[PDB]
């Protein structure tokens, strides 16, 4: 006459790690590293822009693919790959910086600069490099001014913008820099040419150089483009002769948002919090190995593909 | 393991038992039966939950891009953010190694602990009536039918009440 | 627990215990008594000022600042920065977290072991002349008066003093 | 200690015992004698091998400089990357002083607790053939000679075999 | 007959995280994050300055500001917010680098550049917007060299700084850009303004430049500043024709210190060596909740109002 | 008759850390932190290239000291203190990017720029700076273009280099800074010079600027190097008439290897993985106390002397 004490087992067990045994085996496990991710950007529950092929640095200057992104609010942002900046070739000066600070955005608006221009000047100069409608446009918040006087010397002009708004405004403008010596002195003439920028706290110059260069969209020459944040109640000057690629319209960021860079399909019915690369994340496990670049909040990247959690007592089988 | 129950003075756990963690088998004049404890089975099922519920709690802390995927990185900038970025990899990795390794060896040995409190529990129980084989059964020295054995495991088995008849036979005197 | 008795068979705590933190309650002929252990409290609160010692060490490792306070940054540096904060930050509270329920856990069974110990050793002191309760309780076999009592809490019960008595009671004959 | 054993009711070690971990010696007719247990041996020093391999087994992270010995850094970069190494560093030394703190704690314990599970896996083999001696010893209540002290660490002991004599010596009868 | 082993409770216990549970009660617990801090300097025990409002910048160039700390020892440097390094607006390249040495240094003398010259300079240049002692002034490092006569062609001259110290020293000079043609035509002449700037190391050119821009303090003017080390051993020289602002003496970081910036007030009464922008932090504690920007040795910012150290056992009362 | 149970104990036992005890003894103990390193480079296993006296810079321009080093496989390029980069005086932008970028390659392929110059172009331009073989010589992947007809205008002219590969090439090219108006006139003429580079995406001007200057290697004159990379399929045009230090040989970075900073003998014998400024680390322990800088797969680094791990029970002798 007897009673017994005992415990359960399985026949499958799992294997674990502990402190001492690599290889202990016991009657359940669960996953801590999340190794499955979804192939979308999930962006239920958020307000966002797809920009497309149009990229950030676009929107504030308006190529034309970003014709549809001038304006906005969001509070998620979707850069795409090989987006378009530019339609006239060129760089712009500290591009990461701008770039990043448009991405943590939450919208943008736009507001004119009301400059306004002599006789002598045409501001509505126009490029075969920037198609709009199927014919020659420009870039839609800036103007190419160019000599009304094909050969004659482009005056000396001052453009001042004054920020009366209560936030700061990313102002942007560009800089010519011709292919050929006879460009030149078309659009702005024999002179000597400089450009001049001074606020209250950003003052620079710019040079127009001539160079022989490779073309891109058809085009050999360059525009240098520049920016600064007006401060507001400041005033911005532009002193030019030639050369300055001059903004009718300035921008100003809105709030903050989630800057996404992605090549993902959108998914409007799933929701999540974490994304990158290859899509979005959702798990209330702290780890993962899908990627070290994530964006948002996201589980802490390890280098396993599994590491198993003992849920179960020791699997002694029999 | 630590203490010393399973994988231990238990030759093996019970397969068929898929009533709970922990249990009886009783062979007696009625013969044999296998019920499953409730207490000492959910006493480690939720602290297997209470581990779990710790792993899941989420401290973000939402992080922006610091690295283009589309454009490029300026080269020393992005020597420092890579070196920086695989540092704390490697302190993750090797903390999530260190947390799963020690919530294990804390789990197997707790849920050995739980099997022996119920051991000692049971043991304290029949006090006089009863010894210990040595792999985890008690041979009690009286007769015990399944009311008396469902006192067992019920834990309001009367000692007093087979004390002398359990004396008797185990003593063998008097 | 994980060892058995605070919070397991052990009943409850005593608040009228404040002299100590494990101890004795007694009953005999000359009526009750309550006494408090000294060296499986030393035991215990020494341990504990062990963690303590060991959380106030302090690393001598100077920092600068990188962020100004009264300037701006440079946007590309600041977001590293930042995402680099923020980054060790979260390692830091993750650590903070699990320093305290990792020590937490191990503070309450390492209490849970003193008294287990104490209990044992007091199983051992009156071996054949006393018999167990269940509730950390011993049944002695013989007449224990206030100067016994107190050779056991002591240390100093020779249990061959009364072994003849004791056994006799137990086995219910004269 | 958290199981009572070593540095605990066992009073101290045994130089002599070059043979193993831990172990026996006796006392009988035909003298004394000491041999060491060979599996509680080999059931700790494999829990250490365990730990001494988790601690050996290495990373496949290769790191790049992001300083040069040799030439200047721009000053603000370096001091970012002096702020990110210390940091790193703070963190390392933290995670290592934790790791050999806290596994010195489980290995210390662990062979207590291998220590307590021999004692407890000969005790019940001699259940009720003898006594404990509160220092780790069992007065047994038989004639043990030397085959039959081997029968004992060589976990073959039949405790029926001497049970109606040493109950009788136990008892103090004839 | 019976003896009972029990342990202690308390009817008050307080509340602790585990492993397995997150609501432990205890007989006793203590916090190990810092919640309280102190809203002074603590400055006890160290050789401090407090530059008020003279920026650490406004030291090396010598704003009036910053007269009382042109030079000097000490092993904590204390920036406060709005601190004036320009008195004439303009700005310093790379001035973040700049200020950061500053703030690690422990002191700095000045050392005198021997500059002299010709009859033909006006090296005493002054303006209304650097006022000291009742007179407008100068930068005191610094020597706004203009024509004698006014209209007049600017000399070409040139300086040179010898560095016979035994260590590296800073120095300092400055570039005016013009607000108008007739303001640069005044001061320097008609002819084209260039300042080169040559050691073993350290090349450049730079370029006044007229351009209109807002006033700051009046000034419509603006002075770019320009810094390099120069070894110990090298000269420096420095070829101009006018817009050099430039150096009467150069700088030398002495040692190193503690760089505060906290506009929190001292307390020469207690011992501190952890701060931040409110002040001080004291404790014996590892972790910290008061701000993830500390200075000195202080302990881990964390995210938790409270974490509770159990220092007792499981409380059971009945 | 009685049988006892016990440990064994040793006469020497060691003292370890534990969570509640400091000085704890226990029979055994292992360290954890490696306090000893290799003063020598365990170079076995791995096709390594010593640089020794030359400057990763210069296996792009050609330094004469880097005449074995301008190409080569390599899986890991030990860089030596004091190593020459410059033999006529010049400094390179952004030059520490471009020195990690050498430093983390497992190569350089040199391809030729078929750059060829009109009749009145020397572009042999030597100097003694650049000693090789006991003659005047220059960079070897550069040439020094100087007016054939001394004091001459050089004539206007434009180089375009087509990358025709499928990878990315390293272009450099340096802008010569004379010394005196005297030697600017001798070797470009008395017009006025600039430089203008454009490939696609990269866009730059330059203009040689007069500045008297120490002499460095006996040279007053200067040479500014810049650097581009160019996308396979694209073309990068150098318009210019003086001063153009133009790129004979064009670079290419191949694969990836182990860039090691250190003067420390090679050893062929021993294998390693871990190096840093003083030599090599091999353990298996995890942490190590040598120095918080190191390349490879390294133990971490640790502030402590010593970390020992319990190898056995508490040590309880009588
Ligand atoms: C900006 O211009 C307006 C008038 O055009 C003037 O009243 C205001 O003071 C100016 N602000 C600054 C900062 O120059
Ligand atoms: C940063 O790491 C990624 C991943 O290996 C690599 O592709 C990239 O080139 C690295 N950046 C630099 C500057 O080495
Ligand atoms: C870094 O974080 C601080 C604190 O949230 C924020 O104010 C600042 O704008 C951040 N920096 C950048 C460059 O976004
Ligand atoms: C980085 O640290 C080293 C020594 O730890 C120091 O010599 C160096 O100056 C530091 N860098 C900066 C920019 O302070
Ligand atoms: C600096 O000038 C002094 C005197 O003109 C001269 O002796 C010294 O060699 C010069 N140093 C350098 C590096 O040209
Ligand atoms: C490069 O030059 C070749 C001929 O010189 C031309 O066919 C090719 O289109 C050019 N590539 C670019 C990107 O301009």
């Amino acid at each position: 006459d007897k009673i017994c004490l005992g415990h359960h087992a399985v026949a499958n067990g799992t294997i674990v790690k502990t402190l001492t045994n690599e290889q202990e085996e016991v009657t359940n496990a669960t996953e801590t590293v999340e190794s499955t991710g979804i192939n979308r950007l999930c962006m239920k529950g958020r307000k966002h822009k797809d920009l497309g092929n149009c990229h950030p640095i676009g929107m504030l200057i308006g190529t034309p693919a970003c014709d549809l992104h001038l304006t906005g609010m969001w509070d998620t942002l979707i850069e795409r790959e090989n987006a378009i900046a530019y339609c006239y070739p060129g760089a712009t000066v500290n591009v990461e910086a701008l770039r990043q600070k448009i991405m943590e955005s939450g919208g943008i608006n736009k507001i004119s600069t009301g400059f306004t221009y002599g006789s002598s000047i045409n501001s509505a100069g126009t490029t075969r490099a920037c198609m709009r409608n199927g014919g020659n446009s420009f870039y839609a918040e800036l103007k190419w001014l160019v000599s009304k006087s094909k050969g004659q010397n482009f005056p000396q002009t001052t453009n001042t913008y004054r920020n009366t708004d209560t936030a700061e405004h990313l102002i942007m403008w560009g800089i010519h820099h011709p292919s050929s010596t006879q460009e030149k002195n078309d659009l702005y003439g024999t002179q000597s040419i400089s450009i001049s920028v001074g606020s209250s706290t950003y003052r620079n110059n710019f040079v127009p150089v001539v160079g022989a260069r490779p073309q891109v969209n058809g085009q050999s020459g360059r525009i240098d483009f520049h920016w600064t944040l007006v401060q507001p109640g400041d005033n911005i000057t532009f002193s030019h002769n030639g050369g300055l690629i001059a903004p009718s319209r300035v921008s100003k960021l809105i709030g903050r948002g989630l800057g996404i860079q992605s090549d993902a399909p959108i998914d409007n019915n799933c929701e999540s919090k974490c994304f990158w690369r290859g899509g979005s994340i959702n798990t209330r496990l702290p780890f993962q190995n899908l990627s070290p670049r994530t964006v948002g909040q996201c589980p802490k990247y390890v280098n396993r593909r599994s590491l198993m959690l003992a849920t179960g007592m020791r699997n002694v089988p029999e | 393991g630590l203490f010393g129950a399973i994988a231990g003075f238990l030759e093996n756990g019970w397969e068929g038992m898929v009533d709970g963690w922990y249990g009886f088998r009783h062979q007696n004049a009625q013969g044999t039966g296998q019920a499953a404890d409730y207490k000492s089975t959910q006493a480690a099922i939720d602290q297997i939950t209470g581990k779990l519920n710790r792993l899941v709690e989420k401290t973000n802390t939402e992080f922006e891009s610091i690295e283009s995927e589309f454009s490029e990185i300026e080269h020393q900038i992005g020597n420092v953010i890579n070196w920086t970025k695989d540092s704390i990899t490697d302190i993750w990795t090797y903390q999530a190694e260190l947390l799963v390794a020690m919530e294990n060896q804390h789990t197997i040995d707790m849920a050995d602990s739980e099997m022996l409190n119920l051991y000692e529990r049971v043991r304290k129980q029949l006090r006089q009536n009863a010894e210990e084989d040595g792999k985890g059964c008690f041979e009690i020295y009286h007769a015990c039918d399944d009311s008396c054995m469902e006192s067992i495991r019920n834990n309001t088995y009367d000692h007093s009440q087979y004390r002398e008849e359990a004396l008797l036979n185990r003593l063998n005197i008097n």
